[PDB]
DNA sequence: TAATGCGAGCGCTCGCATTAGATTTTG
């Protein structure tokens, strides 16, 4: 049907065609499983998407633009079941959720009372049917008839009344002999269900002219001049014997000696075989071509049959000809056999044109194909096509007035979205460019998981300055009751509370909560070993908040107020005066690589840690040096050791696995103070060390204050040199070595495409690098 | 001729057989000898339905057909008046020759009523039913969280990366597929519990596990003392280190005792190379100690009978989750390939209180032999099946069975080579009392230095505990190939030491031109250049693949490599499903998008964001609409859009009344997308990609799934988990097989092996059944478990003896050269390592050393130095080392905008103007009836309906009377009562229909000038049918062009000849009375039409004339004529 | 229709069956059923000819000639009792 | 997982801890 469709052939085939397919046998289908499978929402917009539940005279337009967005909304709030029968954004949002499942629902739920209600056959087969009426399905299926004839297809139009007929008539049977006995769904529609499989469409009537497609057995034929045979394979042809039926062939052969005498079946049918392949090969009087396919639908060999062998039996000096997609391996004149059609014509000579700059020499009959098509009306179309050939993705990078309206007037940054363009300027534009949004779904995914630990964090200080206490007064059993209710007053109204929908997830609760309340045990220990005290806490950075905007002059108009999200600033007094260090709290391992943060992928904590240290100024009244930027790894570790372990040691152990990871500052002191636990050796808490003269060891991941500034400065030049890319309107499409990837459409084989490379560097390397800058 | 061991193999019989068929054997064609004697011979012949063959492709099963056949007349020529091979001929097609699955099918259709099987039960593909089993699996997991049993979280929390709960049912899956390999699943499953019931007074030296702990500390200690005693030999503190060794060897059988001991006690060339040595002693010692020592033998148990109610609990998920998996297959009708050989198994044995059937009495009645190629591939189920099916205790009996240990590679599928190898060594190479084993060494394929590279290298590398088997003669390759002799065949290594494939993969492209350019001729045939088709380059692993091709095309002719997955990274892919998606649901920003910019719409960056501006706050989709609607007509990215929205509806409509394959094919015919993809690089590919989605899409609608929105899951389930031309031909090693290329190129073999098998908290062993680590969740501690250590010694030397295989089958796929491929980075260093192992004599390398074993290279290297110890280095192997450092235009312009500017310039044009002449017909219905489903032209249920009958359905009964009713005199009332109830009785009136005719209105036409003329006619006839052929405008006046006839088909209610000529008669039940003076007119041209086709039919075919028609009407009686 | 009918009888009298007891559930049984009193019909063999015919092959043993009758017996109540409700009305 | 570092204790040793570096095979 579909090749013969390209190529233009009229045609005829035996078979009649299934009804599977028409929108009545899947509205019907559908339907029962939204109240058996208890309302499952994609059951539903099967249904739905029928459109026979739509509603009158509304236009269908806007009607599958709500239907579209109703379903949306239903994947991501996991709606099913029960949940179906029971302000200017919003409004005009909800009052069309409303509204769109207000006639969804009331056709589709009366009718299970009705289907639950029934007993027996005759009922639930009326039932059904009053579905079918109450909603017009005659009147909507009949107007759909109409567009189909409007079109040019009458053919389809046929089977929509058609389809009709069948259904009322496999109800009539249905109540005709199991009418008045007694059942319920699961067996009543396994009988529909099989119904369904056994509905067929009229037989397509002949045309005066065509070709004539139909089988090897039945099928009957007069006055042929040419046939072809398909399917001359092994295992096909002489077609195997078939193993079916309630009677075995040795069941039959052995009926045949007792004098009853059945249909064939068996081995006789294989005997028949070559009578049928008789009468197939005998019955074109002008030419007979036998084929067979060499590969599989899957791409599995196949074998010639037997007959082909025969064949070159009776006709040894016969050569068998090549049918392939790929006409370069053909002669010219065979290669004039394409040209057939335009559309067919083209998609060979785009082929062709591809293969000859690959430096193959191609068949004339191409070259003067493509002059012809570039000779018309469509020229254009071809011309489209065949741009094909030379194809590289290509960004155009955007203008002046795009780029001005599009990301507006002032840029207000934010460093996750520097990290985004300086992750690829393509995602950048994707993103806050374009607003683009992914399918939310049911899933509780990885990122808001951490959002619960903050918020569960942030809601247990404020328990404890009610208490008047402190991390440090915690004991043990605080920590477990303190985490608990933690969660308790958070889980509910987070990710549309997921954590409520299922069982699983109900588990992932104490789990969450678990892990908060072994966190919080690890604080309290830091903070009887720390002398680094809370400064500030979710400080406001940008925007509305505590701080003012940190903003960027850059050549041309360059406008960038960037906003953000200072976790923790901890404020120790030392010698030295003031110091100030940034904690983050992370799920990750390791919290910072040099190297990744070169290339301006990781501007997190060095940003905050500068804003922190320049304001401490004006802002407490005093000058801080930086102390450094610390990760802390909120989870409840497993420990894997070979030694035998007494809860004692253990208890070190996982208290370790805490052991935070950053870039320190390269002195005594600091280090005392962030853990005075420390005298010699390494320290669990921070990563670092001291020799026994004093000096900490080189393991140790701090740098001097100049190392810091430097990298600090760093930072302030890539959001310069990164914020007027930006407003210069550059769209540039550069991973390095995503949800926009399908956006993205990048291609390593099709060129001008290219991975910047990103080499692994020993920290000192790149603290070399960036001191070359200036 | 034949070999005495094909001859062997060929005629010898009662008894099992078992053929060691090495590489190039020729197996093949001495199979079907065996069979072609006992079917066509003299003495006692037998039909070929009598014989079972077994084959592990349906292809090689066919091929196995054809020489059956060629051979079968081949004879029949030489006895042409044979009945029975004649015969023969026609079973070929009804014979059992197959895959063991596609016998097992023919076994579960005939006996499916033995077992509970849905006859026309369908096999689901591997992916489906994996889509089937994550569904019954959290409907399972759920039940059990909410069922809040104790055991069960405490399995959770224990195997769950918590914060996730996803880990497990791997686990329940990995085990339950695990289950499936044994003859008895369940059983199987329960036998876990029964080595983790133990006590701290148990003896660790006599349960099962222990036995590869035993060995690993065999060779460890060993291969410290032998590791040690060089030191010795290089020339007092080695003999401190090495008296304390023998002293642990002294102990090597008790645990405890090494538990107190080996925990406790434990030139600058040769000189500082002689510390290593020493090192070396300290590191495997100390391995040793982490291993097994760290922690009392009494300990290790407590942690083992501590971790028993969890493997009862794991265990118990497991079997819960397979009978619910099993359920929702039923439910279906669905069988897995796995259910295929349990469903058989289930047949061939029906056990009472083990006995075979009688369904497998049959088999072994109808199978007089049976044949099974691949042996060694063969796994436990299938075995039993195979015993079940074969008659006969081995003694005796007819299972005949072919293969090569060797050569199995593949034990990741569960297949066990041991099957194949405790039979051979059962077997003696006489058949005395015995199962007769046949050995065919020689190699009538490949050329000598081939089998001799081959030879000499696994002569050192495969036995033992490495190689599972004795490399030895009987075992060694021999040459049977007529080769003629010539040079430059010798086997090359090329040394070369992101960027490490593009060295490696450059290196293997240039000997390949070296082969070009020079000629170097492959060869009573005749000698031919390399046609770059005949070079082959294996990989184990396909992760550079598609690095390899590419610069391998770079220059020269292009690489053809059969790619499995990144096909969902593919560009074609992606944007394909992003057009499926927004089909599907519009509402989607990121798939609109995708489109948008994609070469099928087209849009500008500027273009996309210009968008945007019409709307910033609604889905990228209305932003879109938003422009069109305001949008000026004469815009270019408008039309760009309003096309593309005009699809977008059709599309939408499109797929709600076709399926899912075709809405498919339809966007690529509307889009042209698959056409112009064949139009840029690697676009041969793509568009295969392109049309394998529809081929998905196809297998799709076949499955237990409908609709769009399925087809989207369902490939994004694939997505998320699993997923002649002459050219350099690029492929796995496993994927080699009985494949062969007189060159051949094996690379990457300077890299490491994949262990990463070895690495988790548990593991699977059909023998040891579950291993796991020691896991506290309330402790928050772990350990491994000594039985998980010994699972993974164990795992290492059969992961290791199995990588040997794939090595063997490398080499023996080549015809006449061989080229290897490896990387490392210090050249020298390394040789000195291959040095240190090549010393010990005997040929086969140090059992050690080959374990720790980590790329190929480390076991070619020492294998291959000792070469170039007398009859080693003496031995007839050429081998040639490089050690590389690693560092050593109009036309197109034209086409670009407009044309260029051919001998078929005149043909084309014209083939591209051409139409059909007879085009006009082509849509025209042949038979066309006026009123057989070959011609052409709100019903409420009846339990529904009203009781009686419509203005339709009584017309047809009235119409029924008047065709019935006796024309030889005129009826009364009560003589046509008289028929209406004759007509009743012989049912051609239905009891509704029968009381909704009106008496009077049939009579009453009697009563008529036109009755009484019908009553006296001397001819008369009813219900007349005819088929009328008429030129195709007549009809259709649309289509004026083309004069063929089509056929008009009616029934001529009744025609009456009179001594004045032929008229036609019709009644009609029309509604008239509601004068019938103005119904006339209207009645006489709603039939005026329809009566002259008739009197048209008449006289066109009978040649006769009508003169005069009427019309009768049961509305008052009414009469008009025409 | 038949196969509906069918599935009713193979419901009551499902527990008289020799030896499709157990493949009576199955609804791929009720087709093979259909298929089996088509051919019956259409070579002229009545549920008194099946029945005939599946005693037989009953106490005369050769195993699979017992199975036989057995399944002709199992096929002779569904075909006898099809006739019976389909007698003269259908 | 080894595998280097980096400290000590005493050109050798242990022991602690972070880092690197690669990773599949489906007849």
């Amino acid at each position: 049907k579909e090749v013969f469709a390209d190529y233009e052939i009229p045609y005829f085939i035996d078979g009649k065609a299934s009804m599977l397919n028409h929108p009545l046998i899947e509205f019907i289908r559908s339907s029962l499983d939204v109240l058996k499978g208890n309302w499952r929402y994609e059951a539903v917009f099967r249904c739905v998407k029928t459109e026979l539940l739509f509603p009158l005279n509304e236009p269908k337009a806007k009607v599958r633009e709500q239907v579209d967005q109703l379903e949306n909304y239903c994947i991501a709030y996991g709606i099913k079941g029960d949940r179906w029968t029971k302000t200017d954004q919003e409004i005009e949002m909800e009052n069309m959720l409303n509204d769109t499942r207000d006639w969804i629902v009331p056709p589709l739920f009366q009718l299970q009372k009705r289907m639950k209600k029934a007993k027996t056959v005759q009922e639930k087969a009326e039932a059904l049917y009053r579905y079918l009426e109450e909603t017009d399905v005659p009147l909507k299926l009949d107007q759909e008839r109409q567009r189909a004839e409007d079109d040019g297809r009458i053919i389809e139009a046929q089977q929509h009344q058609q389809a009709w007929d069948a259904v009322i008539q496999l109800l009539e049977e249905f109540v005709e002999m199991m009418g008045d006995d007694e059942i319920s769904l699961d067996l009543f529609q396994q009988m529909i269900e099989a119904g369904a499989e056994s509905l067929t469409f009229s037989l397509i009537p002949p045309a005066l002219d065509q070709v004539f497609v139909g089988n090897m057995d039945l099928s009957r034929m007069y006055g042929t001049s040419c046939t072809f045979v398909l399917g001359a394979n092994d295992g096909v042809l002489p077609a195997r014997p078939d193993e079916n039926g309630v009677l075995s062939d040795d069941d039959r052969e052995w009926l045949k000696t007792i004098g009853v005498e059945l249909s064939s079946g068996g081995r006789e049918r294989l005997l028949d075989e070559h009578f049928l392949i008789y009468m197939a090969f005998s019955s074109p009087s002008d030419r007979l071509y036998v084929s067979y396919p060499i590969a599989d639908a899957e791409g599995k060999t196949l074998l010639p049959s037997m007959i082909v062998k025969r064949l070159e039996e009776l006709f040894p000096h016969h050569k068998e000809r090549l049918l392939t997609n790929e006409p370069e391996q053909v002669s010219d004149e065979e290669q004039l056999m394409y040209v057939v059609n335009k559309s067919v014509a083209q998609s060979f000579t785009a082929s062709q044109l591809r293969l000859w700059t690959r430096e193959y020499d191609i068949s004339d009959v191409w070259w003067s194909t493509y002059n012809v098509l570039m000779s018309e009306q469509d020229r254009l179309q071809s011309k489209k096509l065949f741009s094909s050939l030379f194809f590289r993705n290509e960004v155009k990078q955007l203008e002046r007035s795009v780029s001005r309206q599009l990301y507006g007037e002032r840029i207000q940054g934010s460093v996750s979205r520097m990290e985004t363009f300086n992750a690829c300027p393509f995602s950048h534009f994707a993103s806050h460019g374009l607003h683009l949004k992914e399918r939310q779904f049911f899933k509780l995914e990885a990122p808001d998981i951490g959002q619960l630990f903050h918020s569960s964090l942030k809601l247990i200080s404020d328990r404890l300055r009610d208490e008047k206490l402190d991390w440090r007064d915690l004991t043990k059993e605080q920590c477990e009751l303190f985490s608990y209710d933690a969660v308790e007053r958070l889980a509910p109204k987070l990710q549309k509370e997921i954590l409520l929908s299922s069982n699983r997830h109900y588990y992932v609760k104490e789990k969450l909560q678990k892990i908060v309340t072994r966190v919080s045990g690890i604080l309290s220990e830091h903070a009887k070993a720390s002398g680094f005290v809370p400064i500030g806490l979710e400080l406001g950075f940008g925007g509305k908040g505590p701080l003012p905007p940190l903003t960027f002059q850059l050549k041309n108009g360059c406008t960038m107020e960037l906003v953000g999200r200072i976790d923790r600033v901890d404020k120790a007094e030392s010698s030295k005066g003031l110091l100030l260090r940034i904690v983050a709290y992370k799920s990750s391992d390791k919290g910072l690589d040099l190297a990744e943060v070169y290339y301006g992928l990781a501007l997190q904590m060095l940003t905050y840690l500068d804003l922190s240290i320049t304001h401490s100024a004006d802002w407490l009244g005093m000058r801080a040096t930086p102390a450094g930027v610390l990760y802390f790894h909120i989870h409840d570790p497993m420990i894997q050791s070979n030694l035998p372990l007494g809860l004692d040691e253990i208890e070190q152990e996982i208290f370790k696995k805490f052991k935070m990871k950053g870039l320190l500052l390269g002195d005594q002191e600091v280090v005392r103070l962030m853990d005075t636990t420390l005298q010699e050796g390494r320290s669990n808490i921070i990563n670092a060390g001291l020799k026994k003269d004093g000096s900490l060891r080189s393991d140790s991941a701090a740098v001097g204050e100049k190392e810091f500034d430097l990298l600090t400065k760093h930072v302030r030049r890539t959001f310069q040199e990164a914020g007027e890319q930006i407003t210069d309107g550059r769209v540039s499409i550069e991973p390095y070595k995503c949800a926009f990837k399908s956006v993205c459409q990048f291609d390593e084989s099709l060129e001008e495409n290219e991975y910047r490379p990103l080499k692994a560097e020993k920290d000192k390397t790149i603290l070399e690098w960036i001191k070359k800058e200036a | 001729t034949w070999t005495d061991d094909q001859w062997n193999a060929i005629v010898s019989t009662g008894q099992d057989i078992l053929v060691a068929a090495a590489a190039g054997s020729g197996k093949t064609a001495v199979l079907v000898e065996r069979m072609i004697r006992k079917i066509t011979a003299e003495e006692n012949p037998i039909d070929v339905d009598r014989l079972l063959v077994v084959t592990f492709t349906n292809a090689s099963a066919a091929e196995m057909k054809h020489r059956i056949a060629e051979a079968l007349e081949k004879e029949l020529v030489q006895r042409p008046g044979s009945l029975h091979i004649r015969r023969q001929l026609s079973l070929l097609n009804r014979a059992s020759i197959s895959t063991l699955h596609s016998f097992c099918l023919q076994v579960l259709k005939k006996y499916y009523y033995l077992i509970d099987l849905d006859p026309g039960f369908r096999i689901a593909d591997q992916t489906e039913g994996e889509l089937i089993g994550d569904e019954v699996l959290d409907e399972l997991f759920e039940d059990e969280y909410a069922k809040g049993e104790k055991a069960f979280f405490e399995l959770v929390d224990r195997y769950t990366t918590d914060r996730h709960d996803l880990d497990l049912q791997f686990l329940v899956k990995q085990v339950y597929e695990y289950s499936r390999s044994h003859p008895n699943p369940e059983a199987w499953l329960e036998s876990f519990v029964h080595l983790y019931d133990v006590s701290e007074k148990s003896a660790i030296e006599e349960l099962p596990f222990y036995q590869y702990v035993k060995e690993d500390i065999a060779m460890v200690l060993n291969g410290a003392k032998e590791k040690l005693l060089r030191a010795l030999e290089l020339t007092d503190n080695f003999l401190d280190d090495l008296a304390q060794i023998d002293e642990l060897i002294q102990h090597q059988d008790d645990f405890s005792e090494l538990y107190k001991r080996v925990p406790a006690v434990s030139d600058p060339a040769l000189l500082d190379e002689a510390t290593d040595l020493r090192n070396g002693a300290k590191k495997l010692l100390e391995k040793l100690k982490t291993d097994y020592f760290t922690r009392s033998p009494e300990q290790h148990l407590k942690s083992l009978a501590e971790m028993k109610p969890v493997i009862e609990t794991l265990v118990q998920l497991v079997i819960s989750y397979g009978k619910r998996f099993e359920a929702a297959k039923q439910e279906k009708s669905i069988i897995d390939f796995s259910d295929l050989e349990h469903y058989c198994l289930a047949i061939l044995t029906a056990e009472n209180d083990r006995e075979p059937s009688e369904a497998a009495r049959f088999y072994q009645e109808q199978f007089h032999e049976v044949l099974v190629d691949e042996y060694q591939d063969t796994n436990l189920v299938q075995e039993s099946i195979l015993q079940l099916v074969t008659s006969g205790p081995e003694e005796t009996g007819n299972l005949f069975m072919v293969g090569d240990v060797k050569q199995s590679i593949y034990r990741f599928r569960l297949a066990e080579p041991l099957l194949f190898l405790s039979k051979y060594k059962r077997f003696t190479e006489s058949g005395e009392g015995t199962g007769r084993k046949i050995d065919l060494n020689k190699n009538f394929r490949s050329r000598a230095d081939i089998l001799d590279s081959t030879n000499f290298l696994f002569k050192q590398l495969m036995g033992g505990k490495i190689g599972e088997v004795d490399y030895d003669e009987q075992a060694e390759l021999k040459l049977g190939a007529a080769y003629p002799d010539n040079d430059e065949t010798e086997t090359e290594l090329l040394l070369i030491d992101l960027e490490t494939v593009q060295f490696e993969a450059k290196a293997i492209a240039k000997e390949i031109r070296k082969l070009i350019s020079s000629p170097f001729k492959v060869y009573k045939k005749t000698h031919r250049n390399i046609q770059y088709r005949d070079i082959v380059i294996l990989l184990r692993s396909m992760p550079w693949a598609p690095q390899i091709m590419e610069e391998l095309r770079a220059q020269g002719i292009p690489v053809y490599a059969n790619l499995t997955s990144g096909y969902f990274e593919a560009v074609e892919v992606a944007v394909a499903l992003s057009v499926l998606k927004v089909i599907d649901n519009p509402y989607q920003d990121i798939p609109l998008a995708s489109v948008l910019r994609s070469p099928i719409v087209g849009a500008d960056e500027n273009e996309l964001s210009l968008i945007r501006l019409e709307n910033k706050k609604a889905p990228y989709y209305e932003a879109m609409k938003d422009y069109l609607a305001a949008g000026d007509r004469s815009d270019e990215l408008y039309q760009k859009l309003n096309t593309f929205y005009g699809h977008l509806q059709k599309w939408r409509a499109f797929s709600k009344n076709h399926s899912v394959s075709e809405l498919i094919w339809e966007v690529y015919r509307d889009t042209k997308y698959m056409d112009y993809v064949g139009g840029m690089p690697g676009g041969k590919q793509r568009q295969a990609n392109l049309r394998v989605l529809y081929d998905r899409a196809r297998q799709y609608e076949s499955t237990a799934f409908r609709g769009l929105f399925r087809f989207l899951r369902f490939i994004e389930r694939m997505q998320e988990r699993g997923d002649q031309e002459d050219v350099v031909r690029l492929m796995t090693i496993h994927s080699s097989k009985g494949l062969e290329f007189p060159v051949v190129f094996v690379a990457g073999l300077g890299r490491n092996f994949n262990m990463m098998d070895l690495n988790k908290s548990y593991l699977l062993d059909k023998e040891l059944g579950f291993g796991t680590k020691y896991i506290h969740p309330q402790l928050r501690i772990s350990y491994p478990t000594l039985p998980l250590i010994a699972m993974k010694k164990k795992m290492r030397r059969e992961l290791l003896s199995e990588e040997l295989r794939v090595l063997y089958v490398a080499l023996t796929r080549a015809k006449e050269k061989l080229f290897l491929i490896g990387s490392c980075k210090d050249h020298q260093k390394q040789l000195a390592k291959w040095q240190a192992s090549a010393s010990q004599t005997d040929w086969l390398l140090p059992e050690f050393d080959r374990y720790q074993a980590r790329t190929y290279l480390d076991f070619i290297g020492p294998a291959l130095a000792r070469h170039r110890h007398a009859d080693i280095s003496g031995h007839p192997a050429r081998f040639a080392v490089q050690m590389i450092h690693s560092y050593d235009s109009e036309r197109l312009e034209a086409i670009r905008r407009g044309e260029p500017v051919f001998a078929f310039d005149e043909k084309a044009r014209e083939q591209l103007s051409w139409t059909y002449p007879h085009q006009e017909v082509t849509q025209i219905r042949t038979k066309q009836s006026v009123s057989d489903e070959y011609s052409g032209r709100y019903r409420r249920p009846a339990f529904m309906m009203k009781k009686g009958l419509t203005a339709a359905e009584k017309g047809t009964a009235m119409h029924t009377v008047m065709q019935h009713i006796p024309l030889s005199h005129v009826p009364s009332i009560e003589e046509a009562e008289q028929t209406v109830h004759r007509l009743y009785e012989k049912e051609l009136l239905t009891e509704e229909q029968k009381d909704a005719i009106d008496i009077e209105e049939i009579v009453q036409f009697f009563h008529t000038e036109i009755g009484g003329q019908l009553i006296g006619a001397k001819w008369k006839d009813r219900e007349i049918p005819f088929s009328l052929a008429l030129p195709a405008k007549e009809i259709y006046p649309d289509a004026h062009e083309a004069d063929e006839p089509l056929l008009v088909q009616g029934i001529i209610d009744c025609l009456y000849e009179t001594e004045d000529g032929l008229y036609l008669l019709a009644y009609k039940s029309d509604r008239i009375e509601g004068g019938f003076e103005g119904a006339a007119p209207i009645l006489k041209k709603r039939y005026e039409t329809q009566i002259q086709l008739y009197t048209k039919a008449v006289e066109q075919i009978a040649k006769t004339k009508v003169k005069g028609c009427a019309l009768y009407f049961f509305d008052g009686g009414h009469i008009l004529t025409l | 229709g038949v196969q509906m009918l069918l599935r009713k009888l193979i419901e009551e009298h499902k527990q008289e069956f020799k030896v499709y007891q157990k493949a009576s559930d199955k609804s791929g049984f009720t087709a093979q059923v259909e298929r089996m009193l088509t051919e019956f019909k259409r070579y002229c063999l009545e549920p008194e000819d099946i029945r005939r015919m599946a005693e037989s092959g009953t106490a005369s043993e050769y195993r699979g000639e017992r199975v036989l009758s057995e399944k002709l017996h199992d096929l002779s109540i569904l075909y006898q009792q099809m006739e019976k409700s389909l007698a003269d009305q259908y």
